[PDB]
């Protein structure tokens, strides 16, 4: 029944998350238990094989199959290469009766995505990056999907949306900020949900006397919104396309693709997986020249 | 001076501790032992004030700003400048209105009233207790407490309540609140009534407690009686600051999540889960 | 001038010119805070000011299952995020409706 | 135009002034019941000088 | 011994004594139903070495924390 | 209050009614320590 | 020491007031009876009630008021009986799109909203025409109807203020929890309502009406004793109930009330609560946009260390847009 | 043992008894429908085997 | 000793069963909450198993 | 109001009622220090 706590702001603001150690204690053993452990690497010569490989050029031979254990751990339960693979012939991109792999299409885009998040949304990812555990974490479904509703539906700032600000940047009303109360409602419902994603309160991005300064918020604040940015490009360059390659027991109900939101990688924590670093151990997946100085091991 | 029927009631007795050494008045004010040290703490607390006001960055009203310290001081008490000079300032606040508490019944006991006004009191002193030592020391740390500033104190009142999410949804604070705009209703309503036969218009009696049950009937359809309306001022307004007081403790040592999501029960009630 | 200058042949402190005995420090009220000048000053610490609004040239229906019967506006957060309710979450939408010479 | 003042800063001294005179006139009302105060350099009346006490008078009944 | 009893109404005693054990097994039930090792509703059939034992240790990654960073 | 023989006479029934209790309480624990022992 | 804080023994009267004083036009409705449970906290007659013709119309109104707000609750959880009780406090009736402004909206977008405010609101000053008549009736003061005027007056800048805005959609909907999430979101519309000093002074006033109910309330109950509860004789012909009130609160802070002008104190609290209220939302929107900026103008606000600074390409990259409309569309991203 | 309803008025005690009993029925059924194994109205005809249990140790 | 006539015993044996009672649920709930001592969840782990504070 | 033969007749329950209660403490802290000691 003891509660953690952490200040995050200046003595006597009040700017404090708050914790039931309980609570804490069985999510993060939940996440240490199951934590799957990596492959340890090595560094051969030679020329690529490969007759189908369009992403993973870059890296050698050991580790592009230590990088098929893992995508097969993380996925779909280890040494599972049925999962994405014709196993007779890893090559193919169909089924011998002619289907397609509809996975193997999907985690070649996958792929791509989870390079271009490490890459180019570094002032997110930072050090810590993304795998594809991350959303996975084990299964074939993330956590978080989400497709069209109705047209007032908040996540929609994650994909075809911008603006959020409602408070004027001045003493006096003026023709610049005509906002309504309620879109300060319906940026209070995203807020609620960012909250909850993180498991965090509105005092770790925002001092709330007053919501729109960034010099008394927490540098927290703009970590998320390299987020909303980040997210937009997931969802409206990789994951929305891919409408036309799932079985439609995936697409929503407008047939829609499923897309991501900020829960779909914190699952309720302040970083993915409470920090855990596994990028740095997958050079496959960086998309980056090199991670924290150690350089990318290309050929 | 004195009222012109005062002097009669200012006999000796009734004292809680001092007996007769500190009996005795400083022009309107009874003093007693506990108005000693009301006094003094009354005169440390404010100094102690100032000077945090001096070692602060302005003298503006508005902005100054004692802060109590960081919370990794947990229940020590803090560097002055850190945090300290406000665990001072608390403990010299609890004195002196400890001391105002006890003042108050020495003064009731000396003119054979009940003791009412104390207690009713208590209260108050509850909800400041609760703010600065129950609540702080369940989470903790002292720095949990309020910082002592007009505006400061509420920066953190707003953060706190965000600190919840959406504090609106905090189903004690709920209650609080009616008991606070139900307090102001009453107060309004009796009031009114005995201003108005008391002041009837001109060339009218002085009217009489059958008026005011009678008006008071047809308002709520029931009569309250003059010994009712007082019990019920007394229990709404001090009912809030009790309300007030589970309201904030509940929030952070018993809840954690946003209050919005305690309405969880009410759903799964199994009649219509 | 971030520091007064030192004196090599002491490590004494000369403030204008001359020796000060002890540890020199810079003097600064609680937490080095300073009140706040104007509102230009507050201003010029955040963000540009926003964008103007991104607003649709005119407007087109949702389907009538796509439309809401509950108007609130925080009803997603503060209500349907928790309740996972079926008959509660069906009611959330219009049905379907169709001219009946169309069935 | 002004800089300074606005119709907040305005409305709030319109408040302040009219709330002071509401705080005399009711201590003067207060004052109607033990005034003037007896003291030993003679009778006092404190500030601001109460309201005469006033009488009330009964109906004549039925 | 029995002198005890002389300043009280026997009656009363037992209301008193009947409420006392009321309440207690009423405690002492909804703290094991709270636990794990004790949720006999849900796990009330596994065997004893099946059943819930509390960690003798937690453990992380040398990077993971629980809480956020902060003062 | 109650004459010496009517306070014996209750004190032992309360005496009784305690050690039944306790008994059935005893019978109980060993019941559940048989079941799944918490030491 | 007897606390006088329930009635151990009450009395019956046989024959009972409740038929009124000498009042004219009107009906008195019903007989009156006795609640053994009323008459253990105050006086026991639960008993006849005044209406008079602005009483009646103020029922009807206010009647079609809320059947038009709970039947469009009801509709809006599909008529289903079970869900208007389980989703009860998550209802409203919500008020126009902001697109309309001022223009009359659809029914089911706000038109409904505007017919139940128009009725509540003739209901309401029905309501405060009828209480004054009573007063009159009664030969009292008018004292509670300018009281009652008070809260009118905060209410009425739920309807102002939208007005001076330009908008209905701004207006409060109703709503058990939705009308809490419009007190906050104004707060945050219009940049932190705790620097608004009329919102600050109405907090003052209500504190302050809880601290004189208080003192007021226990006051009286402590010389209840020796009759300090017979006020108006105690004001008329001033009792030692009287005398110990007033010498306990001289001798306590220094300076003391009157039996009758505790009263006075009590009535301009009450009043000055919903009143600067009132003023306080009449300027947001109107005069100040961002009420924290307001403060920082007229040096309200506390300085505290900076939690983050920004660089320049920043504070051009992190500037948002003022939020506009929801897409009005389904996206296919196939090409 | 009889003579406790001259200590006790049977009247009284029988409406007492009563509310108890009922109280604690309501009490553990509703407790029983709202967990996992015991939800028997959607899955009371699965047979014990099927039922479900709550999670054991992991024996590591 | 003549303290039971400066007190009356009733008053006393009141009072001190339950600053008793009070005192030994203080205690075990205390004991309840910590690591070493949540004897409900971990009660069956030997002396060397049960979790001890930090050097 | 109390005889000291009254004070003499309960004293020896007293004294001999805390002696059963500090041996059933004594044995039951035995106990848990046999199984899990705090030094
Ligand atoms: C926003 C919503 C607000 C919501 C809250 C609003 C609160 C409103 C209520 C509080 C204010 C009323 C207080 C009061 O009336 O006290 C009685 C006192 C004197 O009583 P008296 O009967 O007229 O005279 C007695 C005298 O003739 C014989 O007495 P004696 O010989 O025994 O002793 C000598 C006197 C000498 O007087 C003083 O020392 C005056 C002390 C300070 C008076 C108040 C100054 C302003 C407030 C405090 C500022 C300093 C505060 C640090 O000794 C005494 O009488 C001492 C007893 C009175 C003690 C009063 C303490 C009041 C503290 C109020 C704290 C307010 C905090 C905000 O009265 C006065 O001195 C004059 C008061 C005049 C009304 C105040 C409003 C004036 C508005 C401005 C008008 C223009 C300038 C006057
Ligand atoms: C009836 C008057 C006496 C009494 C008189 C006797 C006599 C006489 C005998 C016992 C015997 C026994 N009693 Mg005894 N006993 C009483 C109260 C108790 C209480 C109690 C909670 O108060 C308990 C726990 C016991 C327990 C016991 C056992 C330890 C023991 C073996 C029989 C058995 O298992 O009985 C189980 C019973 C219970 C757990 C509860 C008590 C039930 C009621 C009160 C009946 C007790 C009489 C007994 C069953 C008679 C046995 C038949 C013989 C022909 C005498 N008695 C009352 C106060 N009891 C026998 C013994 O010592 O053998 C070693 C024996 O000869
Ligand atoms: C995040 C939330 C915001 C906030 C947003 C607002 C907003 C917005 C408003 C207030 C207002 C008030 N706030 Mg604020 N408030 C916050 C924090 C606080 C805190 C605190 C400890 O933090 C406190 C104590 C207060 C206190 C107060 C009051 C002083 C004031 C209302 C006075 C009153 O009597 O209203 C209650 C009285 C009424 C509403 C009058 C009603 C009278 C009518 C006639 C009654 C009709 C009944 C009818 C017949 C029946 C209808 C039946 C139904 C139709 C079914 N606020 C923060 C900063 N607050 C109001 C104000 O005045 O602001 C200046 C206001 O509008
Ligand atoms: C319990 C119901 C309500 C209540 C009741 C109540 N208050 C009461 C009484 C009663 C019945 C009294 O008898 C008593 C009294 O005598 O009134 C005249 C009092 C009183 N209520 C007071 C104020 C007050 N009550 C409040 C609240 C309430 N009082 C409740 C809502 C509030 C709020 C909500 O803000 C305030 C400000 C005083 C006028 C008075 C108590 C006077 C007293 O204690 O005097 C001795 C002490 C001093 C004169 C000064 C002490 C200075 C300190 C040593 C230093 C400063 C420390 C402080 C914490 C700094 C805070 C800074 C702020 C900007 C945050
Ligand atoms: C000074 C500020 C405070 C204040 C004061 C105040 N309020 C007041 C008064 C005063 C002095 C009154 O005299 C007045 C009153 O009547 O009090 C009992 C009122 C009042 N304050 C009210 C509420 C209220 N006050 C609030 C607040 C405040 N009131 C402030 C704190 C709040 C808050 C905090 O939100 C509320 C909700 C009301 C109880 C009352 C005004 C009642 C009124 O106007 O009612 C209008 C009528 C209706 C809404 C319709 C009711 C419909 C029936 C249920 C239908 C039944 C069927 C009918 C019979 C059919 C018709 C058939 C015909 C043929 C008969
Ligand atoms: C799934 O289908 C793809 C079709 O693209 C096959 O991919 C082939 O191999 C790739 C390396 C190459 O890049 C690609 O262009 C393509 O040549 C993939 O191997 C899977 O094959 C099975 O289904 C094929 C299909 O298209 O339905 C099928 O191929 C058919 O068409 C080719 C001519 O394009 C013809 O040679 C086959 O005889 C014909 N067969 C049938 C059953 O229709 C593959 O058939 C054969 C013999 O390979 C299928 O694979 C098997 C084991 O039957
Ligand atoms: C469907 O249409 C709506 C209405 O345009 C889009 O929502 C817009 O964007 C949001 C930022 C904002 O909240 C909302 O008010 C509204 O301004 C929604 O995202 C969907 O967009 C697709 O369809 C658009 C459409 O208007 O039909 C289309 O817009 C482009 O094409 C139309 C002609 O078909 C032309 O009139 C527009 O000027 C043109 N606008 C732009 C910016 O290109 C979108 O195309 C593009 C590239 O945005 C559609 O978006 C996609 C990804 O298909
Ligand atoms: C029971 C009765 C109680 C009465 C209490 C009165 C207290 C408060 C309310 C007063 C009304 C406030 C009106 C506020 C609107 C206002 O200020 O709007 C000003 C214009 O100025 C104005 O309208 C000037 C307004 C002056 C108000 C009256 C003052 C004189 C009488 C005082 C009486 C006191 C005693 C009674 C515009 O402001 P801006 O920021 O847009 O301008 C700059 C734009 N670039
Ligand atoms: C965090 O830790 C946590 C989890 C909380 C864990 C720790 C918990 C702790 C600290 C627990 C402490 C427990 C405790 C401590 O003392 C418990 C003490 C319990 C006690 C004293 C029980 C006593 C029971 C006595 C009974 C049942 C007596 C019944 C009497 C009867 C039946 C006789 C009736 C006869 C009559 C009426 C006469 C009729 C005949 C007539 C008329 C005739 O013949 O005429
Ligand atoms: C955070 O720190 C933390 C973790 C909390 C740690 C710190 C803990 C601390 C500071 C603990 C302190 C503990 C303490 C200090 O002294 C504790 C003191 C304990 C004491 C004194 C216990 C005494 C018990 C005595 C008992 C039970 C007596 C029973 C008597 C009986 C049964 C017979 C009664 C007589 C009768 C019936 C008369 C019949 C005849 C009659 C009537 C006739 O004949 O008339
Ligand atoms: C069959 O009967 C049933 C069962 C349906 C009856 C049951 C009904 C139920 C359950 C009703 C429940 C009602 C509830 C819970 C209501 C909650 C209301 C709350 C909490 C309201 C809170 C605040 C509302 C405010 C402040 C609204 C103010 C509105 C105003 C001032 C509107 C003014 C509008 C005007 C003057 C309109 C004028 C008309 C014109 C044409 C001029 O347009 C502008
Ligand atoms: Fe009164």
């Amino acid at each position: 029944a003891a509660t953690d706590t952490v200040q995050v702001g200046y003595r006597g603001t009040a700017m404090e998350q708050n914790y039931d150690h309980g609570d804490l204690k069985t999510k993060f053993a939940q996440v240490k238990l199951p934590q799957s452990p990596p492959p340890a690497g090595e560094s051969p010569p030679g020329p690529l094989p490969w007759k189908n490989v369009q992403v993973l050029n870059d890296i050698s031979i050991a580790e592009f199959n230590r990088t098929m254990i893992a995508m097969s751990t993380w996925v779909a339960g280890t040494g599972n290469c049925a999962y994405c693979h014709n196993v007779a012939a890893f090559q193919d991109d169909t089924l011998p009766n002619g289907k397609p792999l509809y996975t193997k299409i999907v985690a070649r885009r996958m792929l791509q995505m989870t390079r271009n998040i490490n890459g180019n949304y570094s002032q997110h990812v930072k050090n810590t990056g993304v795998t594809c555990y991350t959303c996975h974490m084990g299964k074939p479904l993330p956590n978080g999907l989400w497709f069209y509703s109705s047209q007032t539906d908040y996540l929609r700032h994650y994909l075809d949306r911008d603006g959020a600000r409602v408070i004027t940047q001045g003493v006096a009303p003026s023709n610049a900020n005509r906002s309504s109360t309620k879109q300060a409602e319906w940026t209070y419902a995203l807020m609620i949900s960012q909250s909850r994603s993180l498991g965090v309160n509105c005092t770790y991005c925002h001092n709330t006397r007053q919501f729109a300064s960034w010099r008394e918020a927490p540098p927290a604040r703009v970590t998320a919104y390299h987020g909303i940015l980040m997210l937009r490009d997931v969802n409206q360059n990789y994951l929305a396309p891919l409408q036309p390659v799932y079985p439609a027991v995936r697409l929503g109900a407008m047939g829609d693709a499923p897309k991501a939101q900020c829960v779909t990688c914190h699952n309720g924590a302040y970083k993915p997986l409470y920090g855990a670093q596994m990028a740095k151990d997958f050079p496959a997946m960086w998309g980056r020249a090199d991670w924290n100085g150690v350089p990318f091991p290309g050929i | 001076a004195m009222l012109s029927f005062e002097k009669k009631y200012r006999v000796r007795g009734g004292t809680l501790i001092g007996g007769d050494l500190f009996d005795f008045w400083f022009g309107p004010f009874y003093v007693g032992f506990f108005g000693v040290t009301t006094i003094f703490f009354v005169t440390l607390g404010t100094l102690l004030c100032v000077w945090g006001a001096a070692m602060g960055p302005t003298w503006n009203l508005w902005q100054i700003n004692i802060a109590p310290p960081d919370l990794k001081y947990g229940l020590g008490l803090a560097p002055l400048r850190e945090g300290g000079l406000w665990q001072i300032i608390t403990l010299c606040a609890l004195g002196a209105f400890g001391s105002w508490a006890l003042r108050q019944a020495e003064i009731a006991r000396k003119l054979g009233m009940g003791m009412h006004i104390p207690w009713a009191y208590g209260g108050a002193i509850l909800a400041y207790t609760t703010l600065v030592v129950i609540r702080p020391f369940l989470l903790g740390a002292w720095g949990h407490g309020f910082p002592y500033g007009i505006f400061s104190h509420l920066d953190w009142v707003s953060n706190v309540g965000y600190q919840y999410l959406h504090f609106h949804y905090n189903p004690a604070h709920m209650i609080a609140v009616t008991f606070f705009f139900t307090n102001c209703l009453a107060l309004a309503m009796h009031g009114s009534l005995i201003l108005s036969v008391t002041n009837p218009p001109k060339g009218t009696p002085t009217g009489t407690s059958e008026q005011e049950n009678v008006f008071f009937r047809d308002l709520l359809g029931y009569s309250i009686g003059a010994i009712g309306i007082h019990r019920l001022g007394l229990f709404l307004a001090v009912g809030a600051a009790v309300w007030s007081a589970i309201c904030i403790v509940i929030s952070g040592p018993f809840w954690t999540q946003g209050w919005p999501e305690w309405w969880n029960w009410w759903l799964n009630l199994p009649i219509w889960k | 001038p971030t520091a007064w200058p030192v004196d090599p042949t002491t490590g004494q402190t000369l403030i204008n010119g001359r020796p000060v005995v002890g540890r020199v420090f810079i003097m600064r009220k609680t937490d080095g805070t300073v009140k706040y000048p104007n509102v230009a000053d507050v201003v010029a610490h955040e963000a540009l000011a926003p964008l103007p609004p991104v607003v649709g040239s005119s407007y087109q229906q949702a389907p009538i299952t796509n439309q809401r019967r509950m108007r609130g506006i925080m009803i997603q957060s503060t209500l349907w995020d928790m309740d996972r309710k079926r008959s509660a979450t069906r009611q959330r939408y219009y049905p379907a409706s169709t001219p009946a010479n169309q069935l | 135009m002004m800089e300074y003042i606005d119709g907040a800063q305005i409305a709030l001294y319109a408040f302040w002034l009219f709330f002071f005179g509401l705080i005399i006139y009711l201590r003067r009302e207060d004052k109607r019941e033990g005034y003037p105060l007896e003291s030993p350099q003679g009778p006092r009346d404190g500030w601001p000088k109460g309201a005469p006490k006033k009488t009330y008078v009964h109906r004549d009944h039925g | 011994m029995h002198r005890i009893w002389l300043m009280y109404d026997p009656r009363r005693v037992m209301v008193a004594l009947v409420g006392f054990l009321a309440v207690l097994a009423l405690v002492i039930h909804f703290v094991l139903l709270s636990s794990q090792r004790y949720s006999w509703i849900e796990n009330g059939t596994l065997g004893a070495d099946q059943a819930p034992v509390g960690a003798s240790a937690p453990a992380a990654a040398a990077e993971m924390s629980p809480l956020p960073p902060g003062r | 209050g109650m004459t010496e023989e009517e306070a014996r006479r209750f004190h032992g029934y309360m005496v009784t009614g305690t050690l039944g209790y306790v008994v059935v309480a005893s019978v109980a624990h060993f019941l559940a320590w048989s079941w799944r022992p918490w030491f | 020491e007897y606390q006088n804080l329930f009635t151990r023994v009450q009395v019956r009267t046989v024959p009972e007031p409740g038929i009124p004083i000498d009042e004219s036009t009107g009906t008195r409705y019903g007989t009156g009876t006795f609640s053994y449970l009323a008459g253990k906290f105050g006086d026991a007659q639960i008993g006849p009630i005044y209406l008079g013709w602005a009483g009646v119309l103020s029922l009807i109104f206010g009647f079609i008021a809320i059947e038009i707000i709970g039947l469009n609750m009801w509709a809006s959880v599909g008529w289903d009986p079970v869900e208007f009780i389980r989703q009860l406090p998550w209802l409203a009736l919500e008020p126009p799109p902001p697109q309309y402004g001022l223009r009359v909206p659809p029914l089911n977008q706000g038109g409904w909203y505007l017919m139940a405010g128009f009725f509540l609101t003739v209901s309401i000053i029905l309501w405060w025409i009828r209480i004054y008549r009573r007063a009159r009736a009664l030969q009292m003061g008018s004292h509670l109807p300018w009281a009652f005027a008070s809260a009118i007056f905060l209410y009425s800048t739920f309807f102002f203020q939208p007005l001076l805005v330009g908008s209905w959609s701004e207006m409060v909907p109703f709503g058990i929890f939705p009308h809490l999430d419009w007190t906050s979101a104004f707060s945050i519309r219009y940049g932190n309502l705790y620097y608004n000093p009329f919102h600050a002074l109405s907090i003052a006033f209500l504190y302050g009406s809880a601290v004189l109910f208080a003192m007021h309330g226990a006051t009286i109950l402590a010389v209840a004793r020796m009759g300090g509860e017979r006020e108006i004789e105690q004001i008329t012909d001033r009792g030692t109930a009287a005398e110990r009130s007033m010498l306990f609160w001289r001798w306590c802070m220094g300076f003391n009330a009157t039996m009758e002008s505790i009263h006075r104190w009590a009535w301009w609290f009450a009043v000055l609560t919903t009143f600067t209220g009132g003023i306080g939302i009449l300027l947001t929107g109107t005069v100040v946009d961002n009420w924290y900026l307001w403060g920082v103008k007229h040096g309200l606000v506390a300085p505290y260390p900076a939690q983050n600074q920004l660089t320049p390409e920043q504070q051009d990259l992190l500037r948002g847009r003022y939020q506009g409309t929801a897409p009005d569309s389904f996206p296919s991203y196939v090409v």
